[PDB]
RNA sequence: CGCAAGACGGACCAGAGCGAAAGCAUUUGCCAAGAAUGUUUUCAUUAAUCAAGAACGAAAGUCGGAGGUUCGAAGACGAUCAGAUACCGUCGUAGUUCCGACCAUAAACGAUGCCGACCGGCGAUGCGGCGGCGUUAUUCCCAUGACCCGCCGGGCAGCUUCCGGGAAACCAAAGUCUUUGGGUUCCGGGGGGAGUAUGGUUGCAAAGCUGAAACUUAAAGGAAUUGACGGAAGGGCACCACC
RNA sequence: CCCAUGAACGAGGAAUUCCCAGUAAGUGCGGGUCAUAAGCUUGCGUUGAUUAAGUCCCUGCCCUUUGUACACACCGCCCGU
């Protein structure tokens, strides 16, 4: 039985969408298809932003950050537990989680 | 063995490459330039082992050896290239980047420009694995 | 570095595998507003002076 | 035996007809 | 058993006179043993200087390339080679939700030096808009690329390398643009993300000497 | 630091747009094309759907050139394994790319023919038009952009409702059906045998289009419920669990 | 019961059990068996701690959500040579 409206992905009108590669994998996924999460983060988390400053050469020098936009394979993405499965109910559910 | 620098005051700049992929960690120190090398050491060279190529410590353990011999060339203050494998595989900077970075800033050097010059494209060619990638 | 004292302020909640490490905020007994995050092995209540080798080392919030 | 292989058996099989109809020619 | 640092020679590298923090770093040689010079051995040396370790203080996000035209006597004297952006901060402005807009100009300036400046522009969500899109037209987007590309031209092609380089320093070319283009669509973060040399003149040695007093 | 070649067009990039479908993403120019809106323009039934016939038709595959970066059917190894002609790894020919000629098939999917009428509500978005306080730019007014608040048409959608339908899942169409007739094309008739045999036809080939019977069979199947089960996700308890 | 003989065993590999207060462990004494009769069990005192007041890491079990072609139900169903 059909379980989504939207048949997994995003694409309405259109009829082909340009595929990517899931970066954990590396499988041929549509753009739309996949499980798209963007990452900025810190090149050092809290244990070294101490030490780093401590030695930085300069006063008050903000650090720069890390900007990865990831692409996932659906397996690649509930493997690696970025998406899990909800109840019929919750599925329906689309605001990004708090 | 010595930048004849003035006395305190001038901290002499170098830049270590930190080459951080998945399966080994690279710590390389050159000039401003980049074109003259001063020290290289990666994580497999201080680990007997290839499991643990990309560990933490490997690179820490790397970065120490790499501060070891930056003190005796004159080399007070490094600028940092974290880099990633890049092109059509990951962007993202393996374990040994943090550590490293922690590491040869927590064993006496001076730490200048941090930025990330993992090597990304345009368009790629053909990523390794196939249509339906890495099965596993 | 020298082995600085501080003063368990807020046992906060239990860490580890086996829940073998609370969790705790440490009120420095030289900088009287200095309260970092540390886990402690072993049975601690509100006020004992835990003696800290390093005060650099900070533990993540549960 | 999935379907799609089970045409690839069948279009093979198909294939060694045409060549023991090919001798009397 | 022999140390090839005990043969190496730390020279000082000086930056043009547009720049205000004069020298910039160290940068050691083997000393000239046998045929290959050390002078002859650093030419071809880009030194991607950050702008915040080249001006008093300004926006540091901004590089430069200076590579060693001439070695007098320790000191590598430098000339600009091209400025690009940091990933850090061209990759903070690329939001979802708005339109990007992207230009590059083959152009040569008064003296033989041709550079090729690549402008990145993003229209700006406006201060009362309630619609989550801030995309523009295809036609609204070629105005303003035409824009870019004309500014850039008039802001290259009319004086010296030595000018536009004072002109890339504080922030000309991408406000301008900025000014110029609000009429089209109203975008915000207009910088000139890339310089690049493509055709260097016959060098001049007097002309890099202009650049250090 | 350069040089060369060939792929590819990240991020921007959306349940966004365009296209009959397949499909389509660097810049700029040329070329014809196109829907939508606007219209107190014109022709005046010219129309809807369609055996025959026809155009386009992903990928793979075939023939003759050009090129060969990456990736990689076959193959050569290296592991795992009881075996492993597989999953994993290193090489790797055809191929992947371009040109000319085939081939005409995909879960070519919205698994939903096209045209037309009618029957709910809601806020969005894209295109055009029309109207309305205000802010901003070309500042020197205009008028145009950018927001803002509405309305109209056309489109891709979404949410919601005991419209109604449906075996249900669900569908503002899959409704307006025993209260059964708006027009029309294709097409199904229990499961297998079988998209097989055979004949024709198209193709260089691989194959495609048309396509049975004997025989075999009491079910195969759809949706949903409960349970058990999972090498799925989360929560909880226990010194017959751990610390 | 008496006298003699006086073995391995010097703290136990892989693994694994039991247990938070009069508890574990040490120690004896009753009951059952019993003509004879405790290295067993079932009770009873005596002496009396270490550690912990935690968690879901391991092992089980239980829920909720999911998937299923399972329903004497995964020791299930099941495909080809």
């Amino acid at each position: 039985t059909k379980k989504r409206r939207n048949n997994g992905r995003a694409k309405k009108g259109r009829g082909h969408v340009q595929p990517i590669r899931c970066t954990n994998c590396a499988c041929c996924v549509p753009k739309d298809k996949a499980i798209k999460k963007f990452v900025i983060r810190n090149i050092v988390e809290a244990a070294a932003v101490r030490d780093i400053s401590e030695v930085s050469v300069f006063d008050a020098y903000v650090l720069p950050k890390l900007y990865v936009k990831l692409h996932y394979c659906v397996s690649c993405a509930i493997h690696s537990k970025v998406v899990r499965n909800r109840s019929r109910e919750a599925r329906k559910d689309r605001t990004p989680p708090p | 063995s010595l930048g004849p620098q003035v006395a305190e005051g001038e901290n002499v700049f170098g830049v270590c490459h930190i080459f951080a992929s998945f399966n080994d960690t690279f710590v390389h120190v050159t000039d401003l330039s980049g074109k003259e090398t001063i020290c290289r050491v990666t994580g497999g060279m201080k680990v007997k082992a290839d499991r643990d190529e990309s560990s933490p410590y490997a690179a820490m353990l790397a970065a120490q050896d790499v501060a070891q011999r930056c003190k005796e060339l004159g080399i007070t203050a490094l600028h940092i290239k974290l880099r990633a494998t890049g092109g059509n595989r990951t962007k993202t900077p393996g374990p040994g980047a943090q550590s490293a970075l922690r590491a040869l800033a927590r064993s006496g050097m001076k730490i200048g420009r941090i930025e990330d010059v993992t090597p990304i494209p345009s368009d790629s060619t053909r990523r390794k694995g196939g249509r339906r990638g890495r099965r596993l | 570095q020298p082995i600085k004292l501080a003063r368990v302020t807020k046992v906060l909640g239990r860490t580890g595998s086996q829940g073998q490490c609370t969790q705790v905020r440490v009120e420095f007994m030289d900088d009287t507003s200095r309260s970092i995050i540390r886990n402690v092995k072993g049975p601690v209540r509100e006020g004992d002076v835990l003696t800290l080798l390093e005060s650099e080392r900070e533990a993540r919030r549960l | 035996m999935r379907a799609k292989w089970r045409k690839k058996r069948m279009r093979r099989l198909k294939r060694k007809r045409r060549k023991m109809r090919q001798r009397s020619k | 058993v022999v140390d090839p640092f005990s043969k190496k020679d730390w020279y000082d590298v000086k930056a043009p006179a547009m720049f205000n923090i004069r020298n910039i770093g160290k940068t050691l040689v083997t000393r000239t043993q046998g045929t290959k010079i050390a002078s002859d051995g650093l030419k071809g040396r880009v030194f991607e200087v950050s702008l915040a370790d080249l001006q008093n203080d300004e926006v540091a996000f901004r590089k430069f390339k200076l590579i060693t035209e001439d070695v007098q006597g320790k000191n590598c004297l430098t000339n600009f080679h091209g400025m690009d952006l940091t990933r850090d901060k061209m990759c903070s402005m690329v939001k979802k939700w708005q339109t990007m807009i992207e230009a590059h100009v083959d152009v040569k300036t008064t003296d033989g030096y041709l550079l090729r400046l690549f402008c990145v522009g993003f229209t700006k969500k406006r201060n009362n808009q309630i619609r989550k899109t801030s995309y523009a037209q295809h036609q609204q987007v070629r105005q303003i690329r035409k824009k870019m590309m004309e500014i850039m031209t008039r802001e290259v092609q009319t004086n010296d390398l030595k000018e536009v380089v004072n002109k890339l320093i504080p922030d000309s070319i991408g406000k301008d643009i900025e000014k110029a283009c609000q009429s089209i669509y109203p975008l915000h973060d207009v910088f000139v993300r890339k310089v690049k040399m493509l055709k260097k003149p016959k060098f001049e040695l007097g002309k890099l000497m202009e650049l250090h007093g």
